[PDB]
């Protein structure tokens, strides 16, 4: 009503993994589920312009975050970690090809509004939820040895001490090597407020 | 060597001088205070002497600070150790 | 192998360098990268017909070095020796 | 056909190499390339302006002074009018 | 809208036989017309019944030519490269 | 290995949004509002005062400059003084 | 690590001069282009210094020797 | 949703993004754990912990 | 090691004399000693010549077939014009 531009955050993905433990698939659509939530309550005060001011992570204004372990990304960044790491892909194009209801058929490399198999997966899980069920499940999870295994495959280092460490303080280290600092937060205040 | 004096000459023949800062791998140099040299040889000819004495005019202006392209470097002078 | 190695091991002279649009320099050298952009100590260095200049060090880039004289007292055959590992 | 099978027919054949500089050609029996366009060439001889100049022998070429290769199946190098 | 690649308007003059006019660079007054042959990464353009142009040096018109068969052109010398459309 | 970016190309990336001053090798000083510059120094500008070598001094908006044919620029002491000159010990 | 791709998205379909090395002035309209920034210009009009304006057709020029690009609307 | 995501990446019914711009990854892309499997046999009793008292 | 590889490697083990144009339009004359995969050239009892016209008091001289002999020499693959092993 005051018109001031608004970005979302949506926080506590831990509680997604951790405390509710519902798969990928369904944490995307409990994501989905908040943000069409916030979106409603913009359109139900402003009927007929709240798709003018619509709140979506292919727009690069929903920012997802765990603050009790300081990451956070947007899809647009988390595009440009796989352009760092894989090298030469299209940031802008894989990110508004990451969020929604569209697929990834693997061996054709297409993205379709449809699976070409009975139970592919989401472009969003695939490539997003997945792989930080992952990062949480096998930093808590495994062993010392195992875990330098698993992060020296992803390019992630820590001293031993570290990788003996506690549960929670382990997990943050680790995240913050995943997902670095909060350069995603800034991209997307300097590019919608 | 970082955040000593230096002098660099440069492929024209110029001379970009001050407080360099930071290098890379393509040795990019970025380098503060900046004061430029142009070695002109202009040919300041005297009404009363027929030789024609080609001084060469080292005219000189400061910028502030630079960003050397890397494949432009020709030569770098130490001048004095960091203050 | 690399020659570039191999002048990164025979470097350390009062070598003569002839520059890539006509300058001389001339000196001992400190080090050279992989990059060729070698360095030279207690230099003196005389540019395209102008006054000479003394200077106590200076670096060079590898492309802008052409053509490079070593000192005639070099030995050759054992700097010229292989000692990197076969792959 | 492409470049480098084109090469390679040029392989063992008579080839004009003309380079970038000075409008020197270059009369040769070529007798082997790499993969990165250095000629190996035999029976070499020069041309400046299209004017003779003379027999060098079996030369080596580097990609960095080459214009043009073309093959010497009936070319002739006096200038066109 | 279609987006085309230059290596991608290369293939389909190649597959067209389109006459072509090279010209190269920091030569303003040397060109090449001729018949696309074929391609690679570097852009090595072999061309067919080639013919090379020296201009005049003061009015740029076509002052002598000369024909030069098949003729391998290295791809950082090509600088610029026009489909001639030919009268049919 | 990791590609890392040099801190000259990342003082460009800080360098974006101010008033730079750059000159290219047919001797020609533009000063603008830079917009945009990538890892092999290719930059645009968008308020441009135009200074060429033959004497032509003229102003023009949103020119393209490629960093193989620029020279050097000029950035502000602000930039001199940024963060990453604080070099932090990892 | 692979080249970045220009940022030349603003230029697609644009009435946009280009100058190259040695002052050759090319007035075209972009249809595509590379990683190499090889400028492919369709109804291009080409411009020597003495000021004379011809018709190329739809062409393409090497990237190392396209230089400055400049739009006009 | 005058317009939707979706239909905007693909258009209406297509069921399919068209052939004109028809983005692709590198072939070098894979999800960033791919190989490792979402749950290792000690998650449970690490969720636990996770939740067990000091 | 079937072409230019194979030319520099036989001027290596014969140890003949190359006679080199290069890029700054001047001639060489020299021994082989050693190459790489970038065609880098260390040379020996080189005789380097080169074409140079004096300016004698503003005019134009004859041009001289300049000189020197240098012991040792390393050369650089990209500055090449041509190489001929004599």
């Amino acid at each position: 009503l005051e018109d001031i531009p608004l970005t979302l955050i949506i926080n506590k993905m831990d509680r997604l993994i951790l405390e509710l433990k519902i798969p990928p698939t369904d944490a995307y659509f409990k994501l989905k589920h908040v943000i069409e939530e916030v979106n409603t309550v913009i359109e139900n005060t402003i009927p007929g312009r709240g798709e003018s001011k619509r709140l979506s992570p292919e727009k690069g204004n929903v920012l997802f975050a765990c603050t009790s372990m300081g990451w956070c990304f947007t899809l647009q960044s988390f595009a440009k970690m796989y352009s760092e790491s894989y090298g030469g892909v299209n940031v802008e194009e894989f990110a508004r090809r990451l969020w929604g209801d569209v697929y990834f058929n693997p061996k054709k490399r297409t993205f379709t509004r449809k699976p070409i198999e009975e139970g592919a997966k989401r472009s969003f899980v695939n490539f997003v939820m997945e792989p930080i069920y992952k990062l949480y499940s096998h930093t808590i999870s495994e062993g010392p040895e195992d875990l330098k295994r698993t992060l020296s495959k992803l390019g992630i280092f820590l001293k031993p001490s570290q990788y003996k460490a506690d549960p929670k303080v382990l997990m943050k280290l680790v995240c913050e090597q995943f997902f670095g600092p909060s350069t995603a937060f800034v991209d997307m205040v300097i590019k919608h407020i | 060597y970082i955040n000593w004096r230096m002098r660099v000459t440069l492929n024209d023949g110029r001379q970009m001088t001050g407080q360099m800062l930071a290098f890379d791998k393509h040795m990019n140099l970025v380098l503060a205070d900046t004061e430029e040299f142009r070695k002109t040889k202009r040919m300041q000819a005297k009404p009363n002497s027929s030789t024609t004495q080609t001084l060469i005019q080292e005219e000189k202006r400061t910028l502030g600070l630079t960003i050397v392209r890397g494949a432009n470097i020709i030569a770098l002078s130490v001048e004095s150790p960091p203050p | 192998m690399k020659l570039v190695r191999f002048l990164m091991k025979c470097a350390n002279e009062t070598v003569t360098i002839e520059l890539k649009n006509g300058a001389i320099v001339h000196g001992t050298i400190a080090s050279v990268t992989p990059k060729m952009d070698t360095a030279l100590r207690n230099v003196r260095y005389t540019p395209k017909g102008e006054e000479p200049y003394s200077v106590e060090s200076l670096t060079v880039r590898g492309n802008t070095i052409r053509y490079y004289i070593l000192p005639d007292s070099l030995p050759l055959d054992t700097l010229l020796i292989d000692d990197a590992p076969k792959p | 056909v492409n470049p480098r099978p084109f090469l390679q027919d040029l392989v063992n054949q008579d080839v004009i190499v003309r380079l970038k500089w000075g409008q020197t050609e270059y009369k040769g029996r070529l007798v082997s390339i790499d993969s990165y366009m250095n000629i190996q060439l035999a029976n070499t001889e020069e041309f400046i302006n299209y004017k003779s100049t003379g027999h060098l022998g079996q030369v080596l070429i580097r990609c960095n002074n080459v214009l043009w290769v073309t093959a010497a199946a009936g070319k002739q190098m006096t200038p066109t009018e | 809208r279609v987006l085309l690649p230059p290596i991608n308007f290369l293939f389909r003059l190649l597959q067209q036989r389109t006459p072509v006019q090279i010209w190269l660079y920091e030569q303003l007054a040397i060109r090449i017309t001729g018949v696309i042959r074929g391609f690679d990464e570097f852009m090595n353009l072999v061309i067919d019944d080639a013919v090379e142009i020296k201009l005049s040096p003061k009015t740029n018109e076509p002052e002598s030519k000369r024909p030069l068969g098949q003729i391998l052109l290295k791809g950082d010398n090509i600088s610029l490269i026009q489909a001639l459309s030919g009268s049919a | 290995m990791t590609s890392s970016i040099g801190i000259p190309i990342k003082l460009l990336n800080e360098a974006q949004g101010h008033i730079v001053t750059l000159e290219l090798t047919t001797g020609q000083t533009y000063r603008g509002k830079l917009i945009e510059a990538e890892d092999n120094m290719n930059v645009q500008l968008k308020d441009i005062t135009v200074t060429a070598r033959d004497g032509r001094v003229s102003h023009l908006e949103q020119i393209y400059i490629r960093g193989s044919h620029v020279r050097f620029f000029i950035v502000p002491d602000m930039l001199r003084n940024a963060p990453m000159f604080r070099s932090r010990n990892v | 690590m692979a080249p970045a791709q220009p940022e030349l998205k603003k230029y697609l379909d644009k009435r946009l001069f280009v100058e190259l090395n040695g002052s050759r002035r090319v007035i075209g309209v972009l249809r595509g282009y590379d990683v190499f920034l090889n400028i492919v210009l369709d109804d291009a009009v080409e411009e020597r210094p003495n000021g004379e304006k011809v018709k190329l057709g739809m062409v393409t020029i090497r990237g190392n020797s396209v230089v400055i690009l400049e739009p006009l609307e | 949703l005058t317009v939707s995501h979706e239909d905007e990446l693909f258009g209406k019914g297509n069921i399919e993004e068209p052939e004109e711009e028809a983005f692709v990854l590198p072939a070098a892309v894979e999800p960033f754990f791919a190989d490792e499997e979402l749950e290792t046999e000690d998650t449970r009793s690490a969720i636990e912990l996770w939740w067990a008292p000091y | 090691a079937n072409g230019p590889l194979s030319l520099l490697q036989t001027a290596v083990r014969s140890h003949t004399q190359v006679l080199i144009s290069v890029r700054s339009g001047r001639k060489l004359l020299a021994r082989v000693k050693a190459f790489d995969r970038h065609c880098n050239m260390i040379l020996e009892n080189v005789k380097e010549m080169w074409t140079e016209t004096p300016v004698t008091n503003g005019k134009k001289g004859r041009p001289v077939n300049k000189d020197r002999f240098i012991s040792k020499m390393f050369l650089r693959g990209d500055s090449v014009v041509i190489v001929l092993l004599s």
